[PDB]
RNA sequence: UAAGUCGACAAGAAGAUGGGCUUGGAAGCAGCCAUAAUUUAAAGAUCUCGUAACAGAGCACUUGUUAAAUCUUAAAAGCAU
């Protein structure tokens, strides 16, 4: 996982989600990949 | 006399096989027609152009008439129903799949570019 | 739609029918190697005099007989029932592994 | 799956060797088979001379293969009366745009796309675009085409 | 909803029952929104959820069919539960009807599993306890859900089965926590035709 | 300058985009169902371009043997199994059959001088020609009994068709021997005499193509019109026996 | 956008040809030069992986099936994260 401002796609199989988003707390911007586990990124900091 | 190789010319090295001859050129009349226009598919001095061409190319615009200077829209791009009508002949029908056919190699043309430029877009 | 687990088929239908629609369909989605591999298939065709009641005969490679109706039926029911076997087929086949 | 392989060799100069062992001789098949029965059905063929092969090896190794004319490449330039350079080999042009190795007539054109037209998966083809086909391989291997 | 429009064909044997509209009485909610309770009962067993009450079922018992409707599409709420309760209860029918399984395989040196018994931890009479070895210092016992059938065909793969696909697959994936397959050699546990690349060495 | 008002001769108003591989398309099968007095229609099952080329290779022998001394144009360049867009064919079968061209009134339009000129829009892709055939659809059994009617089962899937410039038994009865023998009406060609019809390659391939009916003539034709249409052997030989009589 | 948008799925995605040069090898895919053609429902002398080099899996692109009757895509702006 790498924490960034600036979250971007890095190929097609990348996807934006927002997780741990909850009654409690906003949540996360996500970049999943199924294909390669590099692309993981967070924005936002806990 | 159209062809710069004459009759009974040897053409070097076009029989691989063992008991022949090297092939010997033909006359010019036998040889079919659609050969000789095969070719066909070949395609300071900026001042100097920019001074005469410029100068020239002014009164060929002739802007007196303007449909002459329409857009000239492409054969891909334009509505106008093709020449097909029913039992026009069979010259119709000749004349006509000979023009479905020049719209497929405009679209063909234009998918090419299309292609090529997708591609330069992609490996920047 | 799969088709590993297919050995045998057969259609019969009328191709200006318009219930044909479905069995005439049902041969799209066959590959192309389905000949070679050793998928036997076999289609007629009968007069536009009448329609007669098309028959899609199948047969998976289990000895299952497959005989459905073409007319009340449409390409997306047969095309499930087909996976619903062959799917069993796999898992079948994939826990009987090793 | 039934695999392929491309290779070209010389006439009947068929034998386990770098064109030929290599190619075939990892895959399992009779190597020594096959280039008894190359040679066989190459024999009218000048000795030495190029010959694309596709050999399709099928499920147990049991292969059969199909000769197929010389490279158009190779015939233009042994047409075109090009220099022999490396090898012994007749050279194309290294700038193709810039560069002219020779001049073939639209003669030569024609008979070079008759023989290629020999083919049985090349024999429906119409013969008039068989033949601005090589005069567009002409503009890739720097040669100039006169009516 | 693509999905909620498209019709439920109902096989034979299974039957849906639709209640009427009610609330339960919650003393920390000033006003609780109404539900539906669907049941869908067959041969392998029942299954019930309560569902929102704007999404409307039009039950057709001579053509076997059921289709779901909301009262307001342009409703973010109403749009997502309309699908959303469109594949559950496709599952609840596809479940009692046939049953979802699920299968394990296990992959590596000394991985195996057993079902049997153990009467000291039994959290109901009879309950089957899958013993898995995988190269832990102690065993690892796992208790199927009251609803669950567990088999082992072989050795090194699991079965499961059971009416409620959400049981089934959170079980499965009870037992897969334990051995995660890893990249360089393939060990762990493997869950319907899951697969895992491989790396270089 | 050119105005804005001004729309170019050859770009008249269409129903829908032009320049789209759609509307090109339906353009084409519009002169395609006018011109070619005879067509088959057949059903293709995932050929690949080896098998295509092959099949095509055999049409061009079997074409290319027929005898043509009779002066007219060579038609044997002409014919062409062609694959369609069946989703767009069905499309211009109607607009063929129902819209009438001659139920537009015209209207002027400005050229670049700005001079109003009458311009009528009977183009295929004219809104008029959208509009006649959506209308005209309404109706379902009606249709049935037209010709349109009784050839919309057959453009379902994918389809592949055989035009022909003129009604030639002579051109056909040798194009349905490599397609769709049915011997010993049309027997497929001999081993010792074309060695290339029986290869994997071409085998393999008319296996997949289905032939599944005809148009000739503005009217809709089965397998079993189509051989008595071959059959003839020669159309004004067949007027000939009629006057004997 | 029912001339079926969008998504998914099925199959296809050719041939001259392994373009010429370079190189131990360079076959669409190290690098250099060229990149008018041809045939097709379509197919870059080649956009991303892969091979020592071939092979092989995808893309551009093509057809079919499923299927929407206010339901596609993009940009700008406002307020938020
Ligand atoms: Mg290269
Ligand atoms: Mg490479
Ligand atoms: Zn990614």
């Amino acid at each position: 996982m790498k924490v960034h401002s600036a979250i971007k796609k890095r190929c097609e199989h990348c996807k934006v989600v927002r997780r741990k988003a909850n009654k409690r707390q906003n949540g996360y911007l996500y970049i999943i990949c199924p294909a390669n586990p590099r692309h993981k990124q967070r924005q936002g900091y806990r | 006399a159209i062809s710069s190789c004459p009759a009974g010319t040897k053409l070097n090295g076009l029989n691989y096989f063992k008991n022949k001859a090297d092939p010997v050129a033909l006359p010019d009349e036998e040889y079919p027609e659609w050969l000789w226009r095969c070719l066909e598919v070949q395609k300071k001095q900026r001042r100097l152009a920019m001074k005469r061409a410029r100068a020239q190319e002014a009164k060929i615009l002739a802007s007196g008439d303007l449909e002459a200077l329409a857009p000239k829209i492409p054969l891909q791009k334009q509505s106008v129903n093709l020449p097909g009508a029913v039992n026009g002949g069979v010259q119709d029908a000749v004349l006509a799949d000979e023009k479905r056919e020049e719209l497929r190699k405009a679209m063909r043309k234009e998918r090419k570019a299309k292609i090529k430029e997708s591609n330069y877009l992609k490996a920047m | 739609m799969l088709t590993r687990f297919i050995t045998d088929v057969s259609t019969r239908f009328n191709p200006f029918s318009a219930k044909a629609k479905a069995a005439r369909l049902f041969l799209s989605f066959l590959p192309p190697n389905a000949r070679s591999n050793g998928m036997n298939i076999t289609t007629q065709l009968l007069p536009r005099n009448s329609t007669e009641t098309p028959l899609l005969y199948v047969k998976f490679k289990d000895g299952k007989e497959m005989n459905l109706d073409v007319e009340n039926m449409g390409i997306k029911s047969i095309v499930e029932e087909v996976d619903r076997h062959s799917r069993i087929l796999q898992k079948q086949a994939d826990l009987n592994d090793g | 799956v039934e695999q392929v392989v491309k290779l070209i060799v010389g006439a009947g100069q068929a034998s386990p060797s770098p064109p030929v062992g290599p190619a075939l001789g990892s895959k399992g098949i009779k190597s020594m088979d096959f280039c008894k029965e190359f040679n066989a059905r190459t024999a009218h063929i000048n000795t030495g001379t190029p010959m694309p092969v596709r050999v399709t090896v099928r499920p147990d190794r049991s292969f059969h293969f199909d000769v197929r004319t010389p490279h158009t490449s190779w015939l233009l330039l042994n047409a075109a009366e090009a220099p022999i350079g490396k090898g012994g080999k007749r050279k194309g042009a290294s700038n193709p745009g810039k560069e002219v190795v020779g001049t073939v007539s639209l003669k030569h054109v024609y008979e070079i796309a008759k023989i290629k037209q020999s083919e049985l998966r090349l024999s429906g083809l119409p013969l008039e675009g068989l033949c601005r086909a090589v005069i567009y391989q002409a503009r890739s291997i720097g040669i100039n085409v006169i009516p | 909803s693509k999905l909620g429009r498209t019709p439920l064909s109902i096989p034979p044997g299974v039957e849906i029952t639709i209640g009427e509209p009610f609330v339960k009485r919650d003393m920390t909610q000033w006003k609780q929104q109404p539900k539906r309770k669907i049941t869908v009962q067959g041969p392998l067993g029942q299954l019930e959820m309560d569902i929102p009450d704007f999404i409307k079922i039009d039950h057709d018992a001579e053509a076997r069919r059921a289709t779901l409707s909301v009262a307001n599409r342009d409703e973010k709420e109403q749009r997502e539960m309309w699908g959303t309760t469109w594949a559950y209860l496709n599952r609840f029918i596809m479940g009692v009807s046939e049953g979802h399984t699920a299968v394990l395989r296990l992959v590596g040196i000394g991985y195996r599993a057993t079902i049997d018994t153990r009467p000291e931890k039994e959290e109901y009479p009879g309950q089957q306890f899958v013993c898995l070895k995988l190269g832990f210092s102690h065993p690892v016992e796992m208790g199927v859900p009251k609803g669950m059938k567990a088999s082992t065909p072989q050795p090194t793969r699991i079965l499961l089965e059971g009416i409620n696909r959400e049981q089934v697959m959170t079980f499965a994936a009870d037992i897969r926590r334990w051995r995660v397959p890893e990249p360089y050699k393939g060990k762990g546990i493997f869950v319907n035709g899951e697969t895992i690349k491989l790396k270089q060495k | 300058r050119l105005p804005d008002d001004y729309v170019p001769p050859t770009q008249p108003p269409s129903a829908r985009p032009v320049d789209t591989r759609k509307s090109q398309l339906l353009r084409t099968y519009t002169s395609m169902l006018r011109s070619t007095p005879l067509m088959l229609i057949f059903q293709h099952n995932n050929l690949t371009a080896i098998e295509w080329a092959a099949i095509r290779r055999e049409l061009s022998l079997a074409l290319s043997n027929v005898p043509v001394p009779e002066g007219a144009p060579d038609i044997t360049s002409k014919i062409h199994l062609q694959v369609v867009r069946t989703r767009i064919f069905d499309v211009a079968l109607k607009t063929v059959e129902f819209f009438d061209p001659s139920t537009v009134e015209p209207t002027t339009a400005t050229t670049a001088t700005g001079t109003k000129v009458p311009a009528t829009y009977n183009h295929d892709l004219s809104k008029h020609a959208w509009k006649a055939v959506k209308e005209a659809t309404k109706n379902t059994e009606a249709v049935e009994k037209t010709v349109y009617g009784q050839l919309a089962p057959l453009l379902v899937g994918p389809v592949a068709i055989l035009t022909l410039p003129s009604v030639s038994p002579a051109h056909l009865g040798a194009a349905l021997s490599v397609l769709a023998p049915s011997p010993p009406a049309f027997p497929a060609p001999s081993r010792k005499k074309n060695p290339g019809y029986y290869d994997l390659t071409c085998q393999s391939g008319l296996q997949k193509l289905l032939l599944v009916g005809g148009r000739i003539e503005g009217k809709a034709f089965d397998y079993d019109g189509i051989k008595w249409v071959g059959g003839i052997e020669n159309g004004i030989e067949g007027l000939r026996a009629q006057l004997v009589h």
